[PDB]
């Protein structure tokens, strides 16, 4: 019922009109413009992410690089910067009166740059895992048959990289489809920006619902295409032994430079810009910073607790007792995560108005929606912790003299609670920096840090919005670093 | 090693819903005795180990340990050690906490250290299973199983995951540890050398029913089915007819084990045949000649037999015979009439 | 001896962190020969194969293929086949696509089909290496290696992963394929029984050095060092004083394969000894009786008032002796006077 009921009425609400009204809504020239803009932005972001991620993964996997883990952490760090924070930094640091002597780029190019810089680490991680998951004996056999290393990469390594390319491309395309802060702050007209404009500005709820239906149709088509391609080239480790890395020589200083341009552009420069802007922070706005931080905490805590409380049973049933209910629940959680947040919030609004009017405009509805949206984010680490301890380990503990309760509490619990803590932290930081769902579902007069940043940037008060973005980026980066260190420990 | 059965199964039966994996297993084990279970990888040996360990509930039959019924006890109340194929090592514990898991004296660590020293691991006693090799994980699992001091240890294909070279030494070390400690073992294996050397006795299962149990020499000399005959060692399966104390086969007149009449199948080991210069009797041509050090293993294609028929012959190192030579076959040993 | 070597290594050296895996390895393979390298794990055989194939760079030494130095060549330009231990099969291609990977021309697919015919697997051409058993993934790997038609193939333990039931058949089929294609093979393996029969020549490796190279019968019957004699089979290292064509040891008069004078060390193989009822001669007591299958390996402790010495004796399966008996040892073979 997490998504089965909400998005059901999203199509029901849209299909409530005269049959000619639906034809008129479908026959509008703006739909083609929105589709073209969305597809072009997705393609450009995919290209930029590939160009940044493939060489970086190669350098940090198949090259005698000094400190591969440090460079991997530095390249994964841009995941902590939200899209609206990057758009705000780009707007404030360019144009007239900006930090840099550059004009503000077009809506397409700024959005493309920010979205690529914040979405490439998914492809980077997927490609790094794919590179690490190959058997060096396969490339050695290809090379003994008469194939130089470049043709070996073309005909051996790349087909094994392809599934990682599909996974990273799906993640990046979903992020571009569901992104709202970057395109709205830079005034780029995608489906999400159009939905927000129709719901809020134009007050055209029916056309907003139709645009949301178009967006879910695109999301479903992308998911189906990814599934079909994955089943086409499933391909079905080889001990993952170490092979002599390719020597650099005089290219060592250059490659490091290429490994520094992303981190400098997405992490260091935003921090410097925010610290330069926050110097002229009016003391009158100090009272609204504490209120925003308190509101963000008050929303993020129950969301994290509920996300963990729903992820633990789902993961336990998926691992210990795999049944059709397990796959249905996991697919429902994935759909809740993958549906664009603005259309998700609109579906929740429509469902609450239709069925449970007492929940509309309350904190309970927002907390429940955010808990369902971050179900996969918490479910990840719990899945890993439960996969690291099979029930055969509980059987082994039972043969040694342990009752089933003690076998659980001495074998499964020590990893289960750590996975739960990691998932709770992930959901906490996710709900701390959520713009669309919080913007569209929070009660009137309730504002968190992300909404304050969005509202201040919409009226062009950069210095006022600087401390809020500083808090968001600082907590996000600290949590990402701590979780990465803990994962490396485990 | 005594005259009283340590472990004794009585009519063990087990259905996986509808498929019966065990069909009346009867088996007796004795103190200090290593018994290896053999079969066509589908006879339900792992199921037998799980039923003995308490991890599965048989649909019938009784289980006795030290003269007392334990078939209704949970796995933790029995006191039977278990070693798994993957060693089932707990990943959150160093390889001393694993060994101390079984020990109930508030996790005695001195005894865990002694158990680790028995399997020869003290320098790596503070390494988690993620940073341990296959043989090291095997030794940790064995020490964990034997630390609570059980009188019976079940071993589900222990060394099958090790390297080819390490198995021969790990097997001997585990055997000497088991024999010096004084614990009986029930082993499930798919190996010939392990069954011949490691085990003290053999038990063969057809379709979840024990059909032949005995010393490896007794099973080798007197097999019952062709699978057993080939498992213990290479052999010659000959259709034939038995009319009395002997039998008539394609190689001539072959002595029988005790007696059988009618059409039958015969197992004749290579060491039961000799090569002679071409004379009377069955004739053939040498197709191959294997050099094995202390002995030679010739292969001979027969002539008078209308279908193609090739027999293995064991010969001494001083045989003056070469591939492609004509030979005559002499039967010196006794064949075994297989039931089927 | 073709009078012109095909593969010839000259002083190959290689240091892994200044460990010197190879110490001046020298070798001379000949057209059509199968040479098998045995040794303890980590003695540099796999490193030797990688150096020959070009997958590793030797610190010193040279590699000659058909007279042409190929030490500085990359693996593409050498033209030497290589069967990997995991078969190193491309998962994104079918079996026919795997085999045709190394082929060139306008009719690559027909030649790949013929190379699968030689192995005899033109049924699973359109199956990826996930719809393939371990016994036929190896055949796909062998066909892929032999498809371009090289003059030399490196085999890094190809039969180790297979089940022991069909290992001998696979070995004989592979040897027939290599012999009919006229392909020389350089084999690395751990099993002594595998190399004693499969190979045409043997080479024992210790610490990155080649201790002895010869035919399996020459390396077995006439070893040069105690390590070779111990490694290629069980033996008895007897300190004695050679006095011509015989030596005086704790067992009495042992005839010598080669005449020698003065103190020396015999390697008396167990099959050169027999047990007799206690009469006039060397005397001993049986302390063990190992059942190897076709034969028995008795252990006898000598009672000649020397420091405790144990000797191995090879006997037939019908030997009537038993542990604890009083026996007399008789020498029926010759001892090899090892070179220290």
């Amino acid at each position: 019922a997490g998504v089965l009921l909400p998005v059901a009425y999203l199509g029901v609400r849209a299909l409530e009109a005269d049959p000619l009204v639906l034809r008129e809504i479908l026959l509008r020239p703006k739909n083609l413009e929105l589709l073209r803009n969305t597809l072009g932005l997705a393609a450009g972001v995919l290209g930029l992410a590939t160009l940044v991620a493939l060489p970086a993964a190669y350098l940090t996997t198949r090259t005698d690089l000094r400190g591969k883990r440090l460079w991997a952490t530095l390249l994964t760090l841009p995941l902590a910067v939200p899209g609206y924070v990057g758009a705000y930094v780009l707007l404030s640091a360019t144009g007239p009166g900006g930090l840099l002597p550059l004009p503000r780029p077009e809506g397409y190019w700024g959005a493309l740059l920010v979205l690529g810089l914040i979405t490439y680490p998914y492809l980077f991680l997927a490609l790094r895992a794919a590179f690490l998951g190959v058997d060096p004996s396969v490339e050695e056999a290809a090379r003994t048959l008469g194939h130089p290393p470049w043709r070996v990469f073309l005909r051996v390594t790349l087909p094994q990289l392809l599934p990682a390319f599909l996974s990273g491309y799906l993640v990046i395309a979903l992020h571009v489809l569901g992104d709202f802060g970057t395109v709205s702050l830079l005034r780029y007209e995608t489906f999400s920006y159009a939905i927000y404009l129709q719901y809020s500005a134009a007050f055209d709820r029916v056309y907003a619902a139709w645009l949301a239906l178009f967006l879910l149709l695109l999301t479903g088509s992308l998911l189906l295409l990814e599934a079909a391609l994955l089943r086409r080239l499933s391909l079905g480790r080889g001990a993952a032994r170490t092979s002599p890395p390719a020597r650099l020589g005089p290219l060592a200083p250059l490659a490091h430079l290429f490994l520094l341009l992303p981190f400098l552009l997405a992490v260091a420069f935003p921090l410097y810009a925010l610290l330069h802007l926050a110097r002229r922070f009016p003391a009158s706005a100090t009272s609204g910073l504490a209120e925003a931080l308190g509101h963000a905490l008050l929303v993020a805590l129950p969301v994290a607790f509920l996300s963990v409380g729903m992820a633990l049973p789902i993961a336990y049933l998926a691992s210990r007792y795999p049944s059709a209910a397990s796959r249905t629940l996991e697919r429902l959680a994935y759909l809740a995560y993958a549906i664009p947040p603005l259309a998700y919030a609109l579906a929740w609004i429509f469902f609450s108005l239709r069925t449970l009017p007492f929940l509309y405009g309350t904190l309970a509805l927002l907390v429940l929606a955010l808990a369902l949206h971050f179900l996969t984010e918490s479910l990840g680490p719990v899945r890993s912790a439960l996969a690291q301890v099979p029930p055969r380990l509980e059987e082994a503990a039972r043969t040694l003299g342990d009752t089933p309760t003690r076998a659980f509490f001495r074998v499964t619990f020590p990893l289960l609670w750590r996975g739960a803590a990691a998932g709770g932290s992930l959901a906490f930081i996710g709900a701390m920096k959520e713009l669309p769902i919080t913007l569209l579902l929070a009660p009137t007069g309730f504002s968190t840090l992300a909404t304050r940043v969005f509202g201040y940037t919409q009226e062009a008060m950069f210095a006022e919005a600087a401390p809020f973005a500083l808090l968001i980026v600082g907590l996000s980066a600290a949590f990402v670093g701590v979780l990465l260190w803990n994962e490396r420990r485990f | 090693m005594e005259r009283a059965p340590l472990l004794e199964l009585k009519g063990i039966r087990k259905r996986f819903g509808e498929l019966e994996v065990l069909r009346g297993v009867d088996l007796a084990l004795y103190p200090g005795e290593i018994l290896a279970l053999l079969g066509p990888s589908g006879c339900g040996k792992t199921t037998l180990l799980r039923v003995v360990a308490g991890l599965e509930v048989p649909d019938a039959g009784r289980v006795f340990l030290e003269g007392r019924d334990i078939t209704a006890l949970p796995p933790e109340k029995r006191g039977i050690g278990f070693v798994f194929q993957d060693y089932a090592l707990f990943p959150h514990l160093t390889a001393l906490g694993n060994v101390a898991f079984g020990l109930k004296g508030k996790d005695r660590l001195a005894r865990a250290r002694k158990a680790l020293e028995r399997v020869g691991m003290t320098l790596f006693q503070d390494r988690r299973p993620g940073e341990l090799s296959g043989g090291q994980q095997q030794r940790v699992a064995l020490a964990r199983a034997l630390a609570p001091g059980p009188k019976l240890v079940l071993l589900d294909e222990p060394f099958s995951s090790l390297d080819a070279g390490l198995r021969a030494a790990t097997r001997e070390e585990v055997r000497k540890v088991l024999k010096e400690t004084g614990t009986a073992a029930l082993l499930v294996t798919h190996d010939q050398e392990e069954a011949l050397s490691f085990a003290d006795r053999l038990g063969v299962m057809r379709g979840g029913e024990i059909l032949q149990v005995g010393t490896p020499e007794e099973v080798y000399l007197r097999p019952k089915t062709p699978f057993v005959a080939q498992f213990l060692g290479r052999t010659n399966l000959l259709p034939g007819e038995g009319r009395g104390r002997y039998a008539e086969t394609c190689l001539g007149r072959v002595p029988l084990a005790e007696a059988r009449e009618g059409p039958l199948l015969l197992s004749l080991r290579p060491e039961a045949l000799r090569l002679t210069p071409p004379g009377q009797g069955p004739q053939g041509e040498v197709v191959a000649r294997e050099f094995k050090g202390h002995d030679l293993t010739y292969r001979v294609r027969l002539h008078g037999v209308q279908p193609e028929r090739e027999v293995l012959v064991q010969e001494g190192p001083t045989c003056p015979f070469k591939v492609g030579d004509r030979v005559g076959l002499e039967v010196v040993g006794e064949g075994v009439a297989l039931e089927g």
